[PDB]
RNA sequence: CGCCGCAGGUGCAGAUCUUGGUGGUAGUAGCAAAUAUUCAAACGAGAACUUUGAAGGCCGAAGUGGAGAAGGGUUCCAUGU
């Protein structure tokens, strides 16, 4: 909702912000192993927590 | 160019302070061309500021 | 097809005129450039002198523009080219022996003239310079030499790039990584037309295979450092910015769209420089070039203790024979070096002139 | 091309509904660089955006 | 606009604006960002042009 | 790449090869058939009637519920049908066909279509939903496609 | 020549016939369209705005009984396209439908 | 891996067996609740579906309109694919 208290939006803008793709240049480290981020999340298949 | 541990100790409080005064203001100008574009040269020293700062306070400390 | 070329005597005679107000300035800056001067002052006398001469010439017609087809670029000792800094940057003083590279274009009609020399300032008299300074700027003039004698319509521009690498090679040195020549002409800088020098895979394979053609402008260039040939930047602000007609957006701001139609009244298409205006223009710049109305022409550092040089001219290529319209005051007898050049063919080519 | 904001902004601008803005159907490339509200309203001043008049409905019938 | 501390108050934002920057300023607007960090719109005196001191700090 | 049946000899022929095409197996594995053994000006006007209904592919394996119509009787058949998809996907594999022959310096107006095999690709996985509480798939059958063509006049 | 231009009256009536309420007018314009492609031989059809207009005039089941048309072959003047020519039918408003012929018309 | 001994979580067709994969069904059922689309043009490799214009219709102010609470959490807005 509009009305939020500052908890909820600081729980909401750490999950904004490791919703994102990973750098392409990790897949040219050495040893990588990781093809892209598993644990993104839309807001509309996946409901968050709170 | 840097600064050192052992070099900083002989220093009194005023000329630690102030040397932590002058690594403050550049740090901001290197977060302010940061955000600007700046240059890979500017963008590498936002480190070595920030050792500088941590390592004055932790002599003065 | 509304472009306008060379066949006409108005045109070859005002080409003449144009590289002729560009020598007089050029020879005025080197004269006047010595030790205890300011960069700043350099630029805004070169820039002076020459508003007040396009302004003076053709009093009887006062209809077509006259103006800068780029502005004054001091480079000095570390910087490559499109240097020209503003009032609010540190002046840089001319110390003794330091080699210059002075940049400058003058367009009339839309047509441009653009000429440009590396020199030393201060040369004593009864002495001669050497060291690894020596070769670069010799080994340069040669290459300019040797664009002189080789350009003609069924010289491939990619023998233009070999024979300057060859050169380089000759001297030891190497180029500035992949630097633009361009073919020139009416009311372009730009040309689609191109030359490159020393380039690597990336360069090569996006760029054209052209075969030289009668009635146009080269606006060549040799430059050649004593190191790497790498560049960068550290931190500087970019001042000549240049127009692209090409593609339009809507400005949001009302500084940025005063400060673009300023660029579009004065210099139209031709790079112009943040000096002509200040605490305004260095703010419309910016949400100018975000959305790419204006292609910035940014300086390039190579690394501490490197020297760089280089010329470049407009040759107006003609069937019969080319002709160098603008010249920088080179002579050899004052400047030697410690290796020479060792290949036949290039032998040849010195020896012929046109 | 498309000129879905175009529209949305002409339709605030003018202050009428999406239903009353008339974008010229052959001036398509100017409409379409206007990004800005203050485009629209220069747009709206040269006639390239034109409020309709309210569809009829007229009660001589009913008197 | 600055990016500020999100511990920081109107009170504390306008002192350190004033002496690192040695300017003037009217009032501070604060909001914080969907993404967590503080946002301030800090207006300046009307004898304070925001535009070269935006020029002096080195964002313009 | 590993074709099966390669050519009798790889001078006079030209290859052609499609990977993961989102085209209906059933669909183009009878619409190969009925341009196998065509002269490649016969297969294109073929396939381009087939898109404008004028002529039909007979549907003689994968025939399960599909119609009848008048053209099929130009083959030996009853069951016809026009996959408007699998005649666009088998037109442009022959043009990239036609174009290696022209790569190969081999002329494409005795070209004569040889070898042609749909094969399954790995299926797509999609969902539907049904009516009590249940989730159904919704596979795609997407196909790769080979084809040899070689000279004969 | 085959830029030529004659105007018929096609009984839309006669077309329409059996065709249900909500497919009249769409109908209308398939038939008018197919009545272009027999007698001027195009299969590129251009059916005028105006004559769009006369059609749906009185809804889309209420589709007037006969119109007037103008069928003009012309050049594509696209040759990038397959086809060579292409017809143009417009409207021709008349106030009666009796003792009309089909008629060449000049430019 | 053979031979002499030793020791087993040691042999599968079943268990509405467990996990994984794949068929026929089958190019089948189906994509049928709330009246409805049509013409021209633009962009584009490509247009029944995008956009613009022109028509014809519907919601008919207890709306298919304009705004909020809860809930969602960036879905908002530009640009590009
Ligand atoms: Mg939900
Ligand atoms: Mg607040
Ligand atoms: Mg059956
Ligand atoms: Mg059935
Ligand atoms: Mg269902
Ligand atoms: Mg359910
Ligand atoms: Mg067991
Ligand atoms: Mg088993
Ligand atoms: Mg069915
Ligand atoms: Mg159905
Ligand atoms: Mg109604
Ligand atoms: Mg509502
Ligand atoms: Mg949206």
């Amino acid at each position: 909702s509009s009305h939020k208290t500052f908890r909820i939006k600081r729980f909401l803008a750490k999950k904004q912000k490791q919703n994102r793709p990973i750098p392409q240049w990790i897949r040219m480290k050495t040893g990588n192993k990781i093809r892209y981020n598993s644990k993104r999340r839309h807001w509309r298949r996946t409901k968050l927590g709170l | 160019a840097k600064i050192k541990a052992r070099d900083l100790r002989g220093k009194k409080k005023e000329e630690l302070l102030k040397q932590l005064d002058d690594l403050k203001v550049e740090l901001s100008q290197l977060r302010v061309a940061k955000v600007t574009g700046g240059a890979a040269s500017k963008l590498s020293k936002i480190r070595v500021v920030r050792k500088s700062i941590a390592r004055v306070l932790t002599v003065i400390n | 097809q509304q472009e306008q070329t060379i066949a006409e005597d108005l045109v070859v005679t005002k080409y003449k005129m144009g590289g002729d107000i560009a020598n007089r300035v050029l020879r005025s800056l080197v004269e006047a450039s010595s030790s205890g001067v300011s960069v700043l002052s350099l630029c805004e006398k070169g820039d002076a002198m020459i508003m007040e001469e396009t302004g003076k010439i053709f009093k009887k017609e006062k209809e077509m523009k006259k103006g800068i087809a780029f502005p004054t670029s001091i480079s000095v000792n570390n910087c490559v080219c499109h240097f020209s800094p503003l009032k609010s940057d540190q002046d840089y003083i001319l110390k003794e022996g330091d080699l210059v590279k002075i940049d400058l274009g003058v367009h009339v009609d839309g047509f441009i003239a653009n000429v440009a020399h590396t020199f030393v300032v201060d040369v004593a008299q009864g002495t001669q310079v050497t060291g690894r300074k020596a070769d670069v700027i010799k080994a340069a003039h040669l290459c300019a030499e040797a664009a002189l004698r080789l350009v003609k319509p069924g010289n491939q521009n990619t023998q233009v790039t070999e024979a300057w690498n060859k050169v380089a090679h000759s001297f030891n040195c190497t180029p500035i990584e992949g630097m633009l020549s361009h073919q020139l002409k009416q009311h372009v800088i730009d040309g689609e037309k191109t030359i490159i020098q020393n380039p690597t895979d990336q360069q090569k394979k996006d760029h054209e295979k052209a075969e030289f053609e009668v009635h146009e402008v080269y606006a060549v260039d040799v430059l050649v450092s004593s190191g790497e040939g790498k560049a960068k930047d550290a931190g500087q602000r970019t001042t000549i910015y240049k127009r692209d007609p090409s593609k339009q957006y809507g400005l949001k701001m009302k500084t940025s769209r005063a400060f673009f139609s300023e660029v579009e009244r004065r210099f139209d298409a031709m790079p112009f420089t943040l000096r002509a205006f200040e605490k305004k223009a260095r703010m419309g710049v910016v949400e100018c070039a975000k959305h790419e109305l204006l292609q910035p022409f940014n300086v390039l550092y190579e690394k501490e203790g490197e020297f760089v040089a280089q010329f470049k001219f407009t040759v107006l290529l003609m069937p019969n024979g080319p002709m160098r319209i603008t010249s920088g005051p080179f002579e050899p007898d004052l400047y030697k070096s410690e290796m020479e050049v060792q290949d036949a063919e290039l032998k040849a080519l010195l020896q012929s002139s046109a | 091309s498309m000129l879905r904001l175009q529209k949305r902004l002409a339709s605030s601008v003018l202050r009428c509904g999406k239903k009353k803005v008339w974008l010229d159907p052959n001036e398509t490339n100017e409409i379409a660089n206007a990004n800005s509200r203050q485009q629209i309203r220069k747009l709206i001043k040269d006639g390239l955006i034109i409020r309709k008049p309210v569809t009829v409905h007229s009660r001589a019938r009913c008197r | 606009v600055f990016i500020v501390d999100v511990k920081a108050n109107k009170h504390q934002i306008k002192q350190a604006v004033k002496k690192l920057y040695d300017i003037d300023v009217a009032k501070v607007n604060t909001l914080i960002r969907p993404d967590g960090e503080k946002k301030a719109y800090v207006r300046l005196a009307p004898d304070y042009d925001a535009l070269d001191v935006a020029n002096k700090i080195g964002i313009i | 790449v590993r074709y099966s049946l390669d050519p009798e000899n790889p001078t006079k022929s030209c290859k052609s090869r499609g990977s993961n095409l989102r085209v209906h197996f059933k669909n183009t594995r009878e619409t190969a058939q009925a341009i196998k053994g065509m002269h490649i000006r016969k297969a294109t006007k073929y396939l381009k009637d087939v898109t404008l209904q004028k002529q039909c592919v007979p549907f003689r394996r994968y025939n399960g519920g599909v119609g009848r119509c008048a053209q099929a009787k130009q083959w030996g058949w009853t069951q016809g049908r026009w996959p408007k998809k699998s005649a666009e996907f088998l037109l442009h594999m022959l043009k990239n066909a036609e174009s290696n022959a022209e790569l190969k310096g081999l002329d494409v107006d005795s070209l004569v279509i040889e070898h042609i095999q749909v094969n399954k690709a790995p299926k797509m996985r999609r969902r539907t939903y049904r009516a009590h509480g249940r989730i159904n798939p919704y596979m795609s059958s997407p196909c790769h496609i080979e084809m040899i063509l070689t000279e004969k006049e | 020549n085959e830029v030529v231009t004659r105007e018929y009256t096609i009984n839309i009536h006669k077309r329409i016939h059996g065709v249900g309420f909500k497919k009249r007018a769409p109908r209308a314009l398939k038939e008018i369209r197919k009545f272009a492609m027999k007698e001027m031989g195009t299969p590129d059809v251009r059916i005028d705005t105006r004559l769009n207009k006369a059609v749906w005039a009185k809804g889309i089941r209420n589709v007037p009984y006969r119109i007037r048309v103008r069928l003009s072959r012309k050049r594509n003047e696209d040759e990038d396209s397959p086809n060579k020519l292409y017809t143009l039918v417009t409207y021709v408003p008349v106030t009666t439908f009796k003792n009309l012929q089909t008629v060449n018309v000049d430019e």
